[PDB]
């Protein structure tokens, strides 16, 4: 249930 | 140091809602 | 947090979120003590009954946050571990006995009206705010309910427990790098840290120079919000020699 965060923080 | 001042607060002479409740225990 | 309430937009700007890379999942809270230093609990990293071993490239932590789920796009800031340091003295076999890590950020993060350090406090402001009735705050996005979870960061003020009374409680051996906090039955108001909650802050607000300090570490409790049980957190003063320590390298 956690929104993705950007793949720049792998 | 800036620690335990907060901007939004401290910072800016605001108060948060329930702070007093810690200072008035504070006897 | 248990018998809480929604945090006010820049309240704990010093509020860490420990956050598990693979599941993405919550693991803790913790604390902005300075541009690269966070503090946590160590059972956040290191719990053999759990088999919990954390290594730096696992985590991530995440500052300046209110809501849990979303990515607080402009205002949290996501940093990775540069190095994790456990108290070599950490007692996970029995009561949790120095609970308290440090984690060393890779780049230094920068300060914004929602990201900014707690003060640690010295001798004189532990000795004159660690005193039974005085109350302190705890934050975090742990679970609502002992048996769900919050949508923002949650908020309770709960008084300093006598150490006679913490004892009493409990079956648990109680040390003095603990202490423990929350309402008697009798008080009538109620409130708790809870699982997720675990290496948040216990702040106080010095009524000397205005600033708030981090008293306490979310650390243990039997359940949560239990009527004649306590939460415990970790002393930060009584540790703040092995902080400095590890701080002046
Ligand atoms: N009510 C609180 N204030 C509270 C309760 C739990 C937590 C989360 N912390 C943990 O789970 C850590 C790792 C082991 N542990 C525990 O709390 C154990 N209880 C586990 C439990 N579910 O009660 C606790 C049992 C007594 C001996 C020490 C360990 C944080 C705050
Ligand atoms: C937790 O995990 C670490 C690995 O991250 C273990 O550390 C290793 O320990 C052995 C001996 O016990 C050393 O020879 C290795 O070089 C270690 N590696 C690192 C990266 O430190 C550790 O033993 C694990 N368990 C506990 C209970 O601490
Ligand atoms: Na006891
Ligand atoms: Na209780």
């Amino acid at each position: 249930d956690f929104e993705e965060i950007p793949e720049e923080y792998l | 140091a800036d620690c335990g001042l907060r901007p939004l607060f401290e910072k800016k002479s605001l108060e948060d809602k329930t702070e007093r409740e810690l200072l008035e225990s504070y006897i | 947090i248990v018998e809480g309430s929604d945090a006010e937009i820049g309240m704990s700007p010093w509020q860490v979120m420990l956050f598990r890379k693979s599941p993405q999942e919550l693991l803790c809270g913790a604390s902005l003590i300075s541009d690269r230093w966070v503090l946590t609990a160590a059972h956040c990293l290191l719990y053999p009954p759990w088999d919990k071993n954390f290594t730096e490239n696992d985590l991530l932590v995440r500052i300046g946050k209110h809501s849990r789920t979303r990515y607080e796009r402009n205002i949290e800031k996501i940093s990775m571990l540069e190095k994790i340091y456990i108290h070599p003295r950490y007692n996970w076999r029995e009561n949790l006995d120095r609970d308290i890590a440090l984690m060393k950020l890779k780049k230094p993060v920068a300060f914004s009206d929602y990201i900014h350090p707690v003060c640690l406090p010295d001798r004189e402001t532990a000795a004159s705010l660690l005193q039974a009735g005085y109350k302190g705050r705890v934050t975090g996005w742990g679970n609502l309910k002992e048996t769900g979870q919050p949508s923002v960061l949650q908020v309770v003020n709960l008084p300093i427990v006598e150490r006679p009374v913490c004892k009493d409680s409990t079956r648990i051996r109680i040390t003095d790098n603990m202490f423990c906090a929350g309402y008697k039955p009798d008080e009538g108001k109620r409130g708790d840290a809870c699982e997720g909650d675990s290496g948040g802050p216990f702040v106080m607000k010095s009524p000397f120079n205005n600033r708030w300090y981090q008293m306490g570490i979310v650390s243990w409790g039997e359940g949560c919000d239990r009527d004649g049980k306590y939460g415990f957190y970790t002393h930060v003063f009584r540790l703040k020699k092995w902080i400095q320590k590890v701080i002046d390298q």
